[PDB]
C-alpha cells in the first residue's frame, strides 16, 4: 500500500491486479496490461525485510 | 481457495489451471473456433484458402 | 485468386445472422480462451 495524492495503490493477491483507489477502484494492471506478470509473480507468504 | 481456483468432481478435488492443457479431469477434451466468413455477402464467393 | 478477409477474434457471439455477424466476433468456441492467462496472449486465441 502507498499513499499518493491520486489514491492508494495495492497489490491483491487473491485477484492477481495491481489496484488503485480514488474513489472508485481500477485495476492498473488490466488497463495497462500487467495481468501476466503479476499472476506469476504471486505468493502467500507476508512481506518481511 | 486462498489464490487458487479449485473444482470438485467424482468425489475428488481438481486444482485447475495447473496440470497439463487440453486435459479436464484426467480426459483430453478438444478446443474449437467456429467463426462466420461473410464478407461481401451479397456477392457469391467461393472461398480457396 | 480474386479478394481477401481478415477475421479478428475479440471474444463470442451468438444469437445474430450468419448473413450480418461481424468478423471480430467468433460463432462458437471450446475450450478456448482470449485473455492473457500465463503469458502474454490477450486478444489472441490459445488453449485452455
Amino acid at each position: 500500500i502507498a499513499e499518493s495524492p491520486s489514491g492508494l495503490y495495492f497489490i491483491d493477491n487473491e485477484t492477481n491486479s495491481l489496484y488503485l483507489f480514488n474513489g472508485e477502484i481500477v485495476s492498473l494492471s488490466d488497463k495497462l496490461g500487467f495481468r501476466q506478470w503479476i499472476s506469476t509473480h504471486n505468493v502467500h507468504v507476508n512481506w518481511e525485510p | 481457495v486462498s489464490s487458487e481456483f479449485y473444482a470438485f468432481k467424482d468425489g475428488k478435488m481438481w486444482e485447475q489451471f495447473a496440470g497439463d492443457y487440453n486435459m479436464f479431469f484426467g480426459e483430453y477434451k478438444p478446443f474449437s473456433i467456429t467463426f462466420v466468413a461473410n464478407a461481401e455477402e451479397p456477392n457469391d464467393k467461393i472461398f480457396n484458402t | 485468386a480474386l479478394k481477401k478477409e481478415q477475421h479478428f477474434f475479440k471474444g463470442m457471439q451468438r444469437d445474430l445472422s450468419v448473413s450480418k455477424f461481424n468478423p471480430e466476433y467468433a460463432f462458437d468456441a471450446q475450450n478456448i480462451r482470449i485473455t492473457a492467462r500465463e503469458h502474454d496472449t490477450l486478444l489472441s486465441v490459445s488453449n485452455e
